């Protein structure tokens, strides 16, 4: 009872204390490293519907990053399955990331008042380290949508006139009051990775739309890509990063990413006419565009370490330069003769060659 | 003593103030009967139904007729029970309204008859039948492809000009003649012209002696059109419970029931649900449809006509009513244009009683084989209008099968001449099996038109 | 401060009683307004504030209450006291009352009619009451009294084989239920440090589910599809298959038709499945308050067995009707609606219920509780509000097509909840099913090389014919794995697709005759028997088989 | 062989169904007896209530007034 | 095969019908016996109920009062 204790509510850091600079964090994911790299001191978001792969991506990122960080990490779980937290606790205890991690849990079965004020407890725990020991802190939030949902449930009984779609009048103010304390001041930094839920697969809902404005790098998962077996289901055109600049990542990386995005957009434009007429009424350049686009879309997938218990493959890790090299070779027509199925669920392009060889070609 | 007085009048909604500890229960019936005292007044004869207890000895009610001429302070009588309608053999061949008063100008029901309340709880769990039975209509296509179930619900997706009021009369006639049952027809949101036409049709074909009729018109307040189906239901429950018959109940449009409920809910000041419906849509539907059951004494079987708003089958009202239905029956124009009567679609019509554990194994197999043959013939139309080997035989069998589904009815006799028949299920199954095997492949296709059993087609061919 | 007495009491006695009650209650002075009511000839009935002290006439009625030596010579009569209130509003199923000073949130109150209710909102001079029953006997001015208990249901083993309603009142007419314990309807879920991973299989008896979407004891799996896809049949077959396994099943019917509930109970009684089953019912004609408490009553009944070391399975026949009943109830209380007019806590309503299913740790006893919610879609739309609300709560889903749709049906926990024998043979079957599913998409009319023309079509057609089944005929896991092993290993490739069902039936007959060692080895080891012996048995059967 | 086995299985299932029906009928008879005993007890209780009410009405209330006052004082002390 | 199955099914149905009819006959006999026992116990336990009513009234509050109560109960029944 004599330990030092801190209040949950406090104001945000002022304008004369923040620090602005961009460094790149390596994750080992091809679709993330290429088209939307992460910043080393910012805010990262993973948007998703229901059952599309937010939890698997979160666990993979934890496994890859939290050990390499070598600092301190905090995990806050708001409004998620209790068995998921039970699994994660034992996985961390086995791997050994504990003794440098603190966890806070308020989950699906708790009243709205508890689900509202759990992110603030983990926030306070991380702020102590940042502002008192000058460390670099990681912060994971299991689902930040539940915070606003619980606020919406409470505001009705508080006696307030509802806003659009029934939400609370104070959605943006509460979101900003939470999200402005997660910054990097002159003493330390807080790298926050957050998973955001999208209700009814509608990206124009007030809550996702409001939370989109606080993020430096975003990752959008779509159900249509997951239905085709592509994993992870990141949309390559709607995911953005502020660090995708020629002077930050390089000049080759920028051109490769831009060309890949351009070919994917061109393929996206031709879907309706392929649906109705077919592939026989296209020009040669259009058929070439489709031929390369299917290969690129299949090569954006990967096999994960944490997904081994589902499929069986051990899992893969790819550095940046290898990803850039592989997509550069794909864009050059070097691998245009292999079957389109050899590109699915592999780490590198040499593995593509081996898989095609074992397929009888 | 037990007198109330009017406080507010807002169109079809009234408020009445009573004495302390003397309020009427919810769903009771109140009566206003006023005679003009001076030249500045009018005569009033009105009935109201209690809806809410608002507090301060005040009760909010809905009106069953027009409220023009009401004065604040007029006396109101509390009857002490819900709307009570007369039941028995005295209601057969007469036309009533929502209050149970006849509207056919043939006299009044004597004051010493027996009357039953409109509102009642459903029969208990221990009083239902433990097995599933089949209602033998006597119509070949209905009995073979879309069987009916005692105590079940059937949706009629017909229209104007397809022969619906003839099928209804045929069902009434067949049930009454073979099983001894009685029929009730309830018309909710009915045009007066069409009600007149239906009454004269029934009087012409003679079935009026076995059926009761209730009409809730299009020009009545929303409270009246909301409680018409309950009057027919309580008229049929008497024959089900007291006598033990198998009774038929026809509902002219179950969509207008929900629309009237939604209008009443809007009048009472309630928060609307999805697509603007009443919050209590499912509760009202279930309270209506759970009294149509098959108990250990008899059964009530309901045939209901359904209109689908905006051609949207996922709309809240059709989606709510479809979760009670046990079968469907679709009438289509082109089947009537080929001279086929009744014009029932043999592939669109479905039923959950077409399972091998209910109708046996022979009936099931024959029905599936007929359906597959008809589907193939439908497929071959583009090619036909010498294609292959077996397709000629398929078409040869399918023409006969499609023509044999027609029948001669006892209610079309007055227009045609033929006596009309009633075909048992075993006989129709055997005839269709023989046609499928090809035992009657050497007869002209026109012989298979408007006959009963399979012997009549042979006789027609012999005489032709 | 009003007394009812048989005879006008003496003024001195009135003064003494008034002074005594003034001292007891806490007032300096008190005055009594005695009445001349002659009905109460036994004694005096006092009403002060909202408290009543009974006389002696009620004792005679209490005698009927003591229907139950010879009643211990009419036992003993005591001055029973109660706290009361009066109704000031009633309509659409929600009341509102004065009085009831020391009432708690969530308590049970009893109306003078005999119906029960919940105390929902305690306002400054008001109580909001939700009526759990028929509300046409309650009028303003009626009297309502407290019971002193939070909402609860009776629990025990006396409920096994009975049909009850959400309050525990029997509806089958076989007599009273003799239980002696209760459990609150709203209870907390097991904690993070109380659970363990799922490692035991729950055998449904259906090949497609048992091989492609396995379910473990302690899991939460969702069954989703349109109306008229037959999920009640899946539930009934799963409940029937648990005859030998030491499992207790609970079936909850929400918003169904009472006739279909009657026939389902009759089907269960035929197969001898009423020795371990409880049925909770609330049909479509019942009030919305009763349609909304039924899943909670079912889970409360299941947790009694779960917290003793036993294993339970609970079926909610429709959560999409509980949601509609709750929306109706909340719209009558004038609460701002959200998407599709559903309230803001429609997610909480289901998440608080499905989080009570767990696989307990060995320090807690080791019990379990499996859950199988049902959701009904419109035109197969899996991205609606309620379907996505419940997809994000459970550990998988089974999408029935208007026939399992393996492109959308998945299971997370399952895979570790399978026996090794089936885990060895399920992978090949999954790959063949996928091969046919994608091949048929384009090869409907088109020539293919002999590989894609036979190995990619005939094998898939044979497995699709194998995966079919019949009503109320569950299959043991050993026979399931043997037939799947034969199909994946390569037999049936020279058997016509019109004869696979008869092949399987005759194979089961041959096994039951002369495969006792195979079946016993599987049942005892949970691993495949010797491959040479299996091939020899299959060759003998193929030789004796009469191919048509 | 197999046909005779199926016939024996059908016979055994029919015998089990008949035995279940017999057990249900016996339980129904027992339930009827229990309900009859309960109804007889209810009628006896109603008659006892009526006769006790008549006897208590016939009884002298002169001492019953003092008894009621004493019982009210005792209940006041107890509550 | 089919004929043997049909014969077995017919014999099983006949056995089931015979068992149900025997159960119905036993039920009729049990109903008659229960009605007779109910009437006899009604008389005997009505005398006993009068005696226990006198006892209950005395407990809540000898021979002459019991006789008067019995006469009153007989008058009420009549
Ligand atoms: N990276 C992945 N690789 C393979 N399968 C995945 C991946 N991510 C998700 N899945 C599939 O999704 C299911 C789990 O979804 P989950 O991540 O729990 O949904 P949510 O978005 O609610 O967290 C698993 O059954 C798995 O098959
Ligand atoms: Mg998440
Ligand atoms: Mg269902």
């Amino acid at each position: 009872a004599d330990a030092r204790r801190d209040p949950i509510h406090r104001p945000a850091p002022k304008f004369e204390e923040l620090a602005t600079e961009v460094e790149i964090l390596e994750t080992g994911i091809k679709v993330v490293d290429l088209l939307a790299p992460y910043i080393k001191g910012g805010k990262i978001g993973l948007f998703g519907g229901a059952g599309v792969g937010k939890t698997v991506l979160i666990q993979e990122l934890i496994h890859n990053i939290a050990q390499e960080h070598g600092g301190i990490s905090v995990f806050a779980g708001v409004g998620e399955r209790t068995r998921e937290g039970n699994d994660l606790y034992h996985e961390m205890k086995d791997s050994g990331v504990i003794s440098k991690t603190a966890m806070v849990f308020g989950q699906m079965n708790e009243p709205p008042g508890a689900r509202m004020r759990v992110a603030l407890t983990g926030l306070t725990m991380a702020e102590y380290f940042r502002d008192e020991q000058g460390q670099d802190v990681l912060l994971f939030i299991d689902n930040i949508f539940r915070f606003t949902q619980a606020g919406s449930e409470v505001s009705a009984l508080l006696g307030r006139m509802p806003s659009a779609v029934g939400y609370q009048p104070t959605l943006a103010t509460e979101m900003g009051q939470l999200q402005e304390r997660i910054t990097s001041t002159a003493k330390g930094s807080i790298t926050s990775i957050q998973a955001i839920y999208v209700p009814a697969d509608d990206y124009t809902d007030p809550a996702p739309a409001t939370t989109f404005s606080h993020l430096d790098a975003t990752t959008n998962l779509e159900r249509k890509l997951a239905e085709m077996g592509i994993y992870p289901a990141v949309d390559p055109l709607a995911s953005t990063s502020r660090a995708l600049a020629p002077e930050i990542v390089g000049e080759e990386h920028y051109q490769v990413a831009r060309k890949v995005q351009q070919t994917l957009q061109r393929y996206k434009e031709l879907q309706d006419i392929i649906a109705i007429l077919g592939m026989d009424e296209l020009s040669d350049e259009d058929k070439l565009v489709v031929h390369r686009a299917r290969r690129i879309q299949f090569f954006l997938s990967q096999n994960f370490h944490v997904a081994e218990q589902f499929t069986g493959q051990p899992g893969s890790y790819v550095p940046v330069k290898e990803t850039v090299r592989g997509f550069k070779e794909i864009l050059e027509g070097k691998y245009d003769h292999l079957p389109e199925d050899a590109f699915r669920l592999v780490g590198r392009i040499e593995e593509v060659v081996e898989k095609a060889k074992a397929m009888g070609v | 003593m037990t007198r109330g007085r009017v406080i507010q009048v807002m169109g079809p909604v009234v408020d009445v103030k009573f004495e302390n500890g003397h309020l009427p229960a919810i769903y009771n019936a109140l009566k206003i009967q006023h005679k003009a005292r001076n030249e500045n007044e009018v005569d009033i004869d009105l009935t109201l139904e209690v809806a809410l207890h608002l507090g301060d000895d005040t009760v909010r009610t809905i009106a069953m007729a027009s409220t023009d001429g009401l004065i604040r302070g007029m006396e109101v009588i509390d009857t002490g029970a819900p709307i009570s309608v007369p039941v028995g053999e005295v209601t057969l061949g007469r036309v009533f309204n929502v209050l149970g008063e006849p509207i056919d100008l043939e006299g009044d029901i004597p004051a010493d008859a027996r009357r039953d309340p409109i509102h009642r709880p459903a029969p208990k769990f221990e009083e239902l039948a433990t097995e599933v039975e089949i209602l033998e209509t006597g119509i070949k296509v209905v009995d073979l492809l879309a069987p009916y179930i005692k105590g079940g619900k059937i949706g009629l997706f017909g229209g104007a000009g397809v022969g619906k009021t003839v099928l209804i009369q045929e069902l009434i006639h067949n049930i009454a003649q073979e099983h001894g049952g009685i029929s009730v027809f309830a018309g909710v949101g009915e045009r007066t012209r069409e009600g007149n036409d239906l009454y004269h049709e029934m009087k012409d074909s003679g079935v009026i002696s076995k059926t009761a009729m209730v009409f809730g018109q299009m020009n009545e307040p929303p409270g009246a059109r909301m409680r018409v189906a309950l009057t027919g239901l309580t008229m049929a429950e008497y024959f089900r419970d007291e006598q033990g018959q198998d009774v038929l109940l026809f509902i002219d449009n179950i969509f207008r029931f929900t629309q009237a409920g939604s209008e009443v809910s809007a009048l009472l000041g309630r928060m609307p649900s999805a697509v603007g419906y009443q919050p209590t849509l499912a509760t009202e539907m279930g309270q209506l449809q759970e009294r149509i059951t098959s108990t250990a004494k008899g059964s009530i079987t309901s045939i209901q006509a359904i209109y689908v708003p905006a051609d949207d089958y996922t709309d809240p009202a059709p989606a709510t009513t479809f979760s009670h239905l046990d079968a469907t029956t679709n009438l289509e124009r082109k089947l009537a244009e080929m001279g086929i009567y009744p014009a029932v679609d043999p592939l669109a019509s479905t039923s959950r009683a077409l399972a091998p554990e209910i109708v046996g194994e022979e009936h099931y197999q024959v029905a599936r084989k007929v359906q597959q043959t008809l589907q193939r013939y439908k497929e071959l139309q583009d090619i036909i209008a010498e294609l292959s080997d077996e397709d000629k035989l398929v078409v040869h069998r399918a023409r006969r099968i499609q023509f044999f589904l027609s029948q001669n009815f006892h209610v079309a006799e007055q227009f045609t001449g033929q006596p009309g028949s009633y075909v048992p299920v075993k006989e129709t199954v055997r005839g269709f099996k023989e046609i499928l095997e090809g035992k009657y492949d050497h007869l002209p296709e026109d012989a298979f038109r408007l006959v009963g059993r399979i012997e009549e087609v042979v006789e027609k061919a012999k005489a032709m | 401060a009003v007394a009812y007495s048989a005879r006008p009491l003496t003024d001195e006695e009135l003064r003494a009683l008034s002074d005594v009650f003034a001292q007891k209650v806490g007032k300096q002075t008190l005055e009594i307004e005695n009445i001349i009511d002659p009905e109460l000839i036994g004694g005096v009935r006092l009403r002060i504030g909202n408290r009543i002290y009974d006389g002696s006439v009620s004792g005679q009625l209490e005698r009927i209450r003591r229907q139950l030596k010879q009643q211990i010579e009419n036992y003993e009569s005591q001055i029973q006291v109660s706290d009361v209130g009066t109704v000031i509003q009633v309509g659409d199923g929600i009341a509102r009352a004065h009085g009831l000073d020391n009432v708690m949130s969530g308590e049970l109150v009893e109306f003078a009619n005999g119906v029960m209710g919940m105390a929902l909102n305690l306002e400054e001079n008001n109580v909001g009451i939700v009526i759990l029953g028929p509300y046409t006997g309650i009028k303003e001015g009626d009297e309502v009294r407290r019971t002193g208990r939070i909402m609860e249901v009776p629990v025990g083993e006396a409920l096994i084989g009975r049909v009850v309603n959400p309050l525990g009142q029997p509806v089958d007419g076989l007599g009273p239920v003799e239980t002696t314990e209760t459990r609150p309807i709203e209870s907390p879920a097991p904690g993070v440090m109380d659970r363990r991973s799922v490692h035991e299989p729950l055998q449904t008896g259906i090949k497609a589910i048992d091989a492609l979407v396995p379910i473990g004891r302690g899991q939460r799996e969702l069954i989703i599809g349109d109306r008229q896809t037959g999920k009640t049949s899946v539930a009934i077959d799963t409940i029937i298959n648990q005859k030998d396994q030491n499992m207790i099943s609970i079936y909850v019917a929400i918003g169904q038709k009472e006739s279909t509930v009657r026939t389902v109970v009759e089907t269960l009684r035929k197969h001898g499945a009423l020795d371990y089953t409880i049925v909770v019912t609330a049909s479509a004609s019942q009030p919305a308050p009763l349609l909304f408490l039924a899943p909670y009553a079912g889970v409360a009944m299941g947790e009694y067995f779960m917290y003793k070391g036993k294993h339970v399975l609970v079926v909610y026949d429709d959560l999409s009707k509980q949601a509609a009943a709750y929306r109706e109830l909340s719209l009558l209380l004038r609460r701002p609606p959200g998407r599709e007019a559903y309230p803001g806590d429609i997610f909480y309503l289901h998440s608080r219920l499905l989080e009570r299913a767990a696989k307990l740790s060995d320090a807690k006893g080791g019990g379990s509780l499996t859950a199988l919610p049902f959701v009904e879609t419109q035109a197969g739309d899996i991205s609606a509000y309620i379907p996505t609300n419940v997809i994000s709560i459970t550990d998988g889903q089974i999408f029935l097509q208007s026939a399992i749709n393996a492109g959308l049906s998945v299971s997370r926990v399952g895979g570790a909840a399978q026996i090794k024998a089936m885990k060895k043979v399920a992978g090949t079957l999954r790959l063949d099913l996928a091969a046919y599913r994608e091949l048929e998409a384009f090869a409907q009319f088109g020539s293919d090389l002999d590989k894609a023309t036979q190995a990619k079509l005939a094998r898939g057609a044979r497995t699709v014919e194998v995966l079919k089944q019949d009503l109320h005929q569950p299959i043991p896991v050993e026979k399931q794995v043997l037939i799947i092993y034969a199909l994946t290993r390569g037999f049936l490739d020279d058997i016509p697709v019109e004869d696979v069902r008869r092949f399987e039936k005759e194979f089961y007959l041959f096994l039951d005759q002369n495969g006792q060692h195979l079946l016993e080895h599987i049942r005892t080891t949970k691993d495949l028997p010797n491959e040479d012996d299996l091939n020899k048995a299959i060759e003998a059967f193929k030789k004796t088989f009469v191919v048509s | 062989k197999l046909a005779e086995e199926q016939k024996e299985q059908i016979v055994a299932s029919a015998r089990a169904e008949a035995e279940r029906v017999k057990e249900t009928a016996k339980k129904e008879i027992e339930r009827e007896k229990e309900q009859a005993m309960a109804a007889l007890r209810e009628q006896v209780a109603s008659l006892s209530v009526l006769i006790a009410s008549k006897v208590i009405e016939k009884e002298l209330t002169e001492q019953d007034q003092r008894k009621l006052i004493e019982a009210y004082i005792k209940d006041v002390q107890e509550v």
